[PDB]
């Protein structure tokens, strides 16, 4: 793209945490799956 | 042409577009529509959000309401008129969307705070109790229990229930949390001003001192009744076990959340200046003047405050009093931070004379860690490394020598560790632009020219708090709406994997874009660590 | 003043409502939303006038049957 | 197989007046200008090329077809080009609303510095279900002056003054106006960075003091991305639509307007032709924000920068900056000199045969005509009663009856086609004098086709035109449709206005020599004979 | 919206000179489009002209639909209106 | 354009055939007149509907409608087994639904008998 | 008839006409355009100077209502025509289920 | 064959007001509701009758009378198609479609869910054994299984002439089905 500048880090790939987003998307689903949704 | 960089929300939504973007992925798509309106406009009713709206009716709009109330994402304001015709009225709450917004760190820290007994029983007893909190709301312990069927383990939950609300998150409903900020000054401002009968002037007003001192004195216990309270707690039956009372319905405390998250950024601070142990002994002393702790700011001037420059001098000044005068928390003697000799001791000493504002003030020997002294220096040693990490070393030498003097110069600049025109001029142009120079110019003309004129450079605080804070609250924007659009294309794979709970161009597909949907969050909480400095005053 | 002086056919869009020419909107991509009608020529100057500046005159358009 | 193709009748209902936000300016456009002034005249054709005015955009020329929209230069609409200009600018329209804008904010905070109960009263004055013009105007002064009146901000602990113009297109921030002791935070730190600057070095700032501080277009874009969308409503802005916020108004992109509206004139058919202005100045405009760019690039040596952008402000301001006469031209219409004619009647005008066979008027050809158009068709253009063109039911073309095509067309004649006859007795025509005072200097007329080239009327018609003949020119109109055709002639015609409606009494009778000619016949020493009473009733009719 | 019936009608029973030239233009204009007229006319042309016969004959096919000011239809024939 | 009620007056097969035998009377006949661009569907599907009835029936459907009265069924299958039925005895193995559950073979098998000498 | 004796002049046709059209043609330009792009005023089109600029119809004079044909047909065309549709096919769905 | 009811406005020329208004008005529907495969309905075939007719409005520029109708149109979409009664179109090395002659040809079955022990070869005779055949020219009895409507996406000016110097997409009523069931493919498998 037209952005290609010096370093924007602070975003690497090393996770050492995958069961909190695993936490965050459980939290996600149940709240997916509640009573009360008013999608649409 | 071909906006594919992501152009098209540039100029239509900061500040609301995160708050649309955590309520879309959780509550559907009519909840958004409402706080899309609420947060663009105000305060208005029901039927002012019908003809707002165009494409929900009555029937819509107080169905999705309740569905916020429950969240508690909507505050109430009954009103009524001088002339009668009673109405309701609503306002957006943004602790409900931050509720949201964390909702997985928030069972991150409560997990990893309890003693000896771990990884027995923080798998399915207080983990599955937090996040039915979080995501249903109020909840009480006869309709939970209800969800168990022969209940013979049936007291494993009370006594981590008991522990959970004994130092601090669980707390009484929201009785006073739908009520607003100011409606809750404005209507104590009126009611203790009204029945002053007519007296003598004395300069014409002089209850704007009594009132609202007495004002100010029931405002104490409005805030202090959602705290600590003997009335759930410390209930002792007859030839019993100690037990809290499981009749009203209890939810969870984002006052007492904060300060236990502004220990992170301590101990971030704690890593300069001391190395480990120390370090880990300043923890455990921090971590146990927790939750009687003085919170980011309360709301007697949030709102209201018409600026009174003796009332705002006078505020942090009776903040250091409540600092001094504590019930327990200055007390942090040796028998009090080495249970929960003479070199920790040294260690506390060497906090001391560390030189940066924490655990100074001691005349008697007793130490004391000053809050409202620090977060200044919280919030400026962490925005220098921000500048060094992301635009480089020479900017934040620069920024930070711009604020070690007071209005430098042009030429002085140029005098201090690097020469003149190269990149001195030429990082200051990409410093502009992020309110952290703020140019100010005096001519020697008659109509303000640039070229008879000379340029002065003073960073300007509150100016660069502000735009880093909605730099980074856009960024979050930013990550939860591609997280989103590439559930887009899941639609039918992931609603389509549940008649089974092998097409391997789908292992390509199925388990690649599911590490793609993790690695948003694993930096969203680095996102929610690096922006939270901002917030805590 | 306009069928015999400065007659014009155009398109305009239902969304949005600016004009574009003849099939396709240039804002709103999809482009079915098209109503193809007669303007005098002096508005579409006029419009295009206003739009080369920061302000937007956007067109909003109804049926002129409806009971 | 094919779809249901359904159409409305659709018309114009309103006009929602908004600005152009900067997504809405690059998606309407074509091609950006691409940091390219040079035009590209390499040597083939001296032609147009990618970063000008391209065919990406609009055409003015014979031939280089846009191919966009594949159309000469009469069947181009037109077409916009967004352009990016670094260090984005203060707009010069918008000058008085962001004074008005930013008098009603906290520069600390960036919200707005009124109370909550006084909020909440404007709020509910603001909602009427009637609120005209006037009255909306007359609330946002109501609570721009309330809020200039009031010095200190609620969310914050900063001071706040009165910002102006510079006493160009400077805007000048006043902290502190008065002398006031008031212990305030801050004015402490301000004398004390002003002594500490002026006792490191008094060569800079021991001249002057106090002109005042400076506020940046750079630094106001933030402030203005900065507030809330719900404050708006008590600036003006009605941001519940995204395309328009209360920075939309700052220039961060520029729509370049089409070739179409930047013609290339016509004093040329010589090579190396000559453009509009407005191209000169938008080429000058990417040449300094070029110069912008390269000194963004890398670091340049003194204020030029400053001066630079201020010229660009200055550059951008003049640009869009620098009236009720005719305006509009009209088909079908004719002007001529008068000439007296009291042989005529007073609903009639003559009309000489020389313009009397280029003005037509459409007719469809059905049951009741067929007899007569054949031969009208037959006749041809050069004999009176005909016609100079025809049109299919089909739409074949415009068949005009001069090239071949001879009474073999008149044969089939479908009842559908539409032919353009000649002028005759008895059509509806109107009929106007330039200087058009009232509503009597345009009446209607019945035509009548004459000898000599002049547009002969009666002079009993001639004192509402307020005719002096002289030599006077008149216009003539036909219409061209059947329902304009039966309004001249009905609510419009000559017979149907024998009065003038400023006062009710007739405008339009006898005149000068009607006048002694009646004062002559029924004078007393008047006495006739069957030898000339006879002769004066024949005279008559 | 609302269609005032016929014996409610409140406005006046006589023929307007702008809605005398509109009907008569709306007739001009549907007989040029080969309409079947209604009257015994002599050979000649301009469906102007010979829909003034019709107008003098009152065998217009129309109605005068008066708008007032919230929607007040109310129907009017043209044959009940008179000159 | 608009629509108002889409599942509306489920209607059967020889009611259209009627119609649009009905359809070609008003102006010149299909067949009699044999020896605008709307005719092609009149004539093929006069022509495609009438081709299981080779080798009147309007009272004869009143009739059978009648008849249909014995036991009872859902909504749809009767008209999808009153356009259909050549009635040999292996048509309820595919048509009728369930195909096993409540029938016996002697019941299929006389009101398959009905429904050939019906046809 | 606002309130007010307001004549005509440069600040006296801000009365009750929000037509931002007809306003722009009138003496000092390029300030009415601005203050209704920056209000977002409605400007729904009603007034004869704003209809023969977008071209449509003036609502007064002889646009002032509309006429309209009369079909000439009654009720009894306009009847739904039935024989035998569901005359039994409702019948046959009751019986016992 | 279903019934259904919808509603528009139509346009009646003056030359045709000779005629009566019910004549008029069907007259000018079947230009419209002819094979004119109506957006996700279905396809029309006539005209059955029309109801609730409203007073003809006309606008100045036409002079045309302008009447909003509301009619039954006779619309051919079954919804579970338990036997069709027609025969084939084509044979290639896919599904065999079929054409349920006289009003279109776009049914086509793919073979994931037919009969098993059948197999097609690019020999372009296809002869299956489990007895005899089903082939060309005679009548294909099947079910309608998935019935999906696509829409009638318009394209682009730029890229309407990269579609006219070199050179496509079925309508949008399109059937599908299979077949599974014993003795179901052939009409004379029977009797
Ligand atoms: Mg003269
Ligand atoms: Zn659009
Ligand atoms: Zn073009
Ligand atoms: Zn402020």
């Amino acid at each position: 793209e037209f952005p290609s500048i010096p370093l924007p880090i602070n975003g690497p790939i090393t996770n050492k945490e995958r069961s909190l987003a695993v936490k965050y998307i459980n939290f996600g689903k149940t709240v997916k799956d509640g009573p009360f949704y008013t999608g649409s | 042409v071909m906006t594919i960089s992501s152009l098209e929300q540039r100029t239509l939504n900061p500040d609301l577009f995160l708050y649309k973007e955590l309520v879309k992925a959780h509550l559907g798509e009519r909840a958004a529509s409402v706080i899309g309106m609420l947060v663009a406009l105000g305060r208005l009713s029901v039927r002012e959000l019908v003809e707002k709206i165009d494409g929900m009716d009555v029937d819509s709009v107080k169905t999705t309401l309740v569905s916020l109330t429950q969240l508690r994402c909507v505050k109430y304001l009954q009103e009524t008129a001088i002339s009668g015709k009673k109405t309701t009225y609503y306002y957006y709450n943004e602790e409900g969307i931050h509720i949201l917004l964390y909702s997985g760190l928030i069972i991150d820290e409560i997990i990893t705070q309890m003693r000896v007994n771990d990884e027995e029983e923080h798998k399915q007893l207080v983990a599955e109790i937090v996040q039915n909190v979080i995501s249903l709301g109020s909840l009480t312990v006869e309709d939970y229990l209800s969800s168990v069927t022969s209940d013979s383990m049936k007291y494993t939950i009370s006594s981590l229930f008991v522990q959970l609300c004994e130092m601090g998150y669980l707390i009484q409903i929201s009785k006073l949390h739908y009520t607003p900020i100011e409606d809750l000054w404005q209507f104590l401002y009126e009611k203790h001003y009204k029945n002053i009968p007519r007296n003598s002037p004395l300069s014409d007003l002089k209850k704007r001192s009594q009132a609202k001192m007495n004002a100010k004195t029931d405002f104490a216990k409005i805030i202090n009744k959602p705290n600590e309270l003997s009335q759930i707690l410390t209930v002792d039956p007859k030839t019993s076990l100690r037990i809290v009372k499981p009749t009203v319905s209890l939810t969870i405390n984002l006052d007492r959340f904060m300060k236990g998250r502004r220990s992170k950024q301590l101990i971030n601070l704690a890593k300069t200046r001391v190395g480990s142990v120390t370090a880990q002994v300043y923890k455990i002393a921090l971590r146990l003047t927790e939750q009687k702790s003085p919170k980011i700011r309360d709301p007697l001037t949030q709102t209201g405050l018409l600026q009174d420059l003796e009332e705002a001098k006078s505020f942090q000044d009776e903040a250091e009093l409540v600092e001094e005068k504590t019930p327990g928390l200055t007390f942090n003697a040796i028998d009090l931070a080495r249970h929960l000799a003479s070199l920790i001791n040294s260690h506390l000493k060497i906090l001391a004379s560390s030189n940066f504002p924490f655990l100074n003030e001691t005349k008697p020997g007793v130490y004391y860690v000053p809050y409202s002294k620090l977060m200044p220096v919280l919030k400026s040693s962490v925005y220098e490394y921000v500048i060094a990490s992301t635009l480089g070393p020479s900017a934040m030498r620069l920024s930070r020598c711009i604020r070690d003097n007071k209005l430098v110069s042009e030429k002085i600049i140029n005098s201090t560790a690097l020469m003149k025109e190269k990149d001195i001029r030429s990082t200051l142009a990409s410093l502009i632009r992020y309110n952290s120079v703020e140019i100010q110019e005096v001519p020697r003309t008659a109509d303000r020219s640039a070229s008879r004129a000379v340029f002065l450079f003073r960073c300007k605080e509150t100016h660069s708090y502000n735009f880093m804070r909605q730099n980074l609250e856009w960024n979050m924007a930013n990550l939860l709406f591609k997280k989103e659009k590439l559930k887009q294309e899941n639609s039918t794979l992931l609603k389509k994997a549940n008649r089974d709970d092998l097409l391997p161009s789908e292992l390509n597909q199925l388990k690649m874009v599911n590490e793609r949907e993790l690695n948003v969050f694993a930096r969203l909480s680095r996102l929610l660590s690096l922006w939270e400095v901002f917030q805590m005053a | 003043l306009m069928i015999s002086s400065d007659a014009f056919e155009v398109d305009v869009c239902d969304k949005c409502g600016l004009m574009g020419y003849s099939g396709w909107c240039t804002t709103c991509k999809s482009a079915e939303n098209i109503i193809k009608m007669t303007i005098p020529y002096a508005a579409k100057l006029l419009f295009q006038e206003l739009l080369s500046m920061n302000i937007a005159p956007r067109l909003r358009l109804e049926d002129i049957f409806q009971q | 197989k094919e779809v249901v193709v359904s159409e409305t009748p659709k018309r114009i209902k309103g006009l929602e007046f908004s600005a152009l936000s900067a997504a809405d300016i690059v998606a309407q456009s074509e091609v950006e200008v691409s940091t390219r002034d040079l035009f590209d005249l390499e040597k083939d054709r001296a032609p147009k090329a990618n970063g000008a005015l391209d065919p990406k955009m609009g055409v003015s020329s014979s031939s280089l077809e846009c191919a966009t929209c594949h159309g000469n230069l009469a069947s181009c609409h037109g077409h916009f080009g967004h352009l990016k200009l670094a260090l984005p600018v203060f707009h010069i329209g918008y000058f008085k609303a962001t004074i008005q804008i930013l008098q009603g904010i906290c520069k600390n905070c960036s919200a707005i510095l009124l109370s909550e109960t006084d909020k909440r009263q404007f709020l509910h004055e603001l909602r009427r279900p009637g609120v005209d013009n006037l009255r909306r105007m007359g609330i946002l002064k109501k609570i721009l002056d309330q809020c200039k009146k009031q010095r200190r901000c609620l969310h914050c602990g900063a001071l706040n003054g009165v910002v102006k113009k510079a006493a160009a297109l400077k805007i000048i921030h006043d902290t502190f106006r008065w002398v006031g002791k008031k212990s305030a935070p801050e004015k402490d730190i301000w004398v004390g960075e002003w002594k500490e600057v002026l006792a490191h070095n008094p060569e800079l700032e021991r001249y002057v003091k106090r002109c005042m501080d400076d506020l940046n277009p750079l630094k106001t874009l933030n402030l203005f991305k900065q507030i809330k969308s719900a404050d708006c409503e008590l600036l003006g802005i009605d941001a519940t639509v995204p395309s328009g916020r209360p920075e939309t108004y700052i220039w961060r992109y520029l729509p370049a307007p089409p070739v179409c509206i930047r013609p290339s004139v016509m004093m040329q058919d010589s090579p190396a032709s000559n453009e509009d202005d407005l191209t000169v100045k938008l080429t000058e405009i990417v040449w300094t924000s070029s110069l912008i760019k390269a000194g963004l690039d890398k670091g340049i040596s003194i204020n030029n920068m400053m001066e630079h952008w201020d010229y660009l402000q200055l550059t951008v301001a003049m640009y869009i900056n620098s009236g009720n006469l005719s305006g509009k031209r009209v088909d079908f219409s004719g002007r001529t000199v008068i000439s007296p004619d009291p042989n005529l009647s007073i609903d009639e005008v003559a009309v000489p045969d020389r313009v009397a066979k280029v003005l037509t008027y459409p007719e469809k050809v059905t049951r009741y005509n067929r007899h007569k158009l054949q031969e009208l068709i037959v006749n041809g253009p050069n004999v009176h009663p005909g016609a100079n063109y025809l049109l299919k039911r089909n739409e074949d073309a415009r068949r005009n009856l001069r090239y071949g095509d001879r009474m073999k067309l008149a044969k089939n004649l479908q009842i559908g086609d539409v032919v353009e006859r000649h002028l005759e007795d008895g059509d509806v025509v109107l009929f106007n004098r330039q200087p058009s005072l009232h509503r009597l200097s345009i009446l209607s007329h019945y035509a009548k086709i004459r000898p000599w080239r002049t547009f002969r009327l009666n002079e009993c018609v001639c004192t509402p035109y307020n005719a002096d003949f002289d030599g006077d020119e008149m216009n003539l109109h036909v219409p061209q449709t059947e329902e304009a055709r039966a309004e001249a002639i009905n609510l419009m015609g000559v017979k149907n206005n024998l009065l003038t409606p400023k006062s009710g009494e007739p405008i339009i009778a006898a005149t000068q020599d009607f006048i002694t000619g009646s004062y002559l016949i029924s004078h007393k020493d008047s006495f006739y004979d069957r030898a000339t009473l006879t002769q004066l009733l024949s005279m008559m009719s | 919206e609302k269609a005032i019936p016929k014996d409610q009608r409140a406005t006046t029973p006589y023929m307007t000179k702008y809605e005398r030239a509109r009907i008569l233009g709306t007739r001009a204009l549907q007989i040029s489009m080969n309409a079947p007229v209604f009257v015994d006319l002599e050979g000649e042309t301009d469906p102007l002209r010979i829909a003034m016969k019709e107008l003098a004959e009152k065998k217009i096919p129309l109605v005068i639909r008066r708008y007032l000011p919230d929607g007040s239809f109310e129907d009017w024939s043209v044959e009940e209106l008179i000159v | 354009m608009k629509v108002l009620e889409e599942r509306n007056a489920f209607l059967s097969d020889y009611e259209v055939l009627k119609f649009l035998t009905d359809l070609e009377k008003k102006h010149l006949w299909d067949q009699k007149s044999l020896a605008p661009e709307l005719q092609g569907i009149t004539r093929n599907v006069v022509n495609y509907l009438s081709i299981n009835k080779n080798f009147m029936s309007d009272e004869s459907f009143a009739e059978l409608m009648t008849k249909l009265n014995s036991f009872k069924l859902f909504k749809a299958e009767k008209l999808q087994i009153v356009n259909q039925l050549p009635a040999n005895m292996v048509h309820l193995y595919s048509i009728v639904e369930e195909c096993d559950a409540r029938f016996d073979e002697k019941t299929i098998e006389e009101m398959l008998e009905i429904i050939s000498g019906y046809a | 008839y606002k309130g007010e004796v307001l004549g005509i002049t440069r600040f006296g046709l801000s009365k009750m006409r929000d037509s931002v059209l007809q306003l722009a043609s009138f003496e000092k330009t390029t300030d009415h355009l601005f203050d209704a792009a920056f209000y977002m005023k409605k400007d729904a089109v009603e007034g004869v100077s704003e209809c023969i600029i977008l071209g449509q119809t003036m609502s007064i004079g002889t646009g002032s209502f509309k006429v309209v044909k009369g079909t000439n047909i009654s009720e009894k065309d306009l009847v739904p025509k039935r024989c035998l549709f569901e005359s039994l096919s409702n019948e046959a769905a009751l019986k016992a289920n | 064959f279903i019934l259904s009811k919808i509603a528009d406005l139509v346009r009646i020329p003056p030359d045709q007001f000779h005629r009566d208004t019910i004549s008029a008005i069907t007259h000018q529907l079947n230009n419209k509701f002819a094979n004119k495969i109506i957006p996700n309905v279905g396809l029309c075939i006539t005209i059955y009758d029309l109801l609730t007719v409203e007073e003809g409005q006309l606008k100045p520029g036409d002079g045309s009378s302008y009447i909003n109708v509301t009619f039954r149109a006779v619309v051919f979409k079954p919804f579970l198609g338990e036997i069709v009664t027609g025969w084939i179109s084509k044979c290639t090395a896919e599904g065999i479609k079929v054409s349920l002659l006289g009003i279109f040809d776009d049914i086509f079955i793919p073979q994931n869910m037919l009969f098993e022990g059948c197999y097609y070869t690019p020999e372009e005779s296809a002869w299956i054994w489990p007895k005899l055949y089903f082939d060309v020219n005679e009548k294909i009895r099947f079910r309608i299984e998935r019935e999906v409507f696509v829409d009638v996406k318009p394209k682009s000016p730029k890229e309407r002439e990269l579609e006219e110097r070199a050179q496509e997409k079925p309508p949008a009523y399109a059937l599908l089905g299979s077949c599974q069931t014993d003795g179901m493919g052939l009409v004379s498998w029977w009797e």
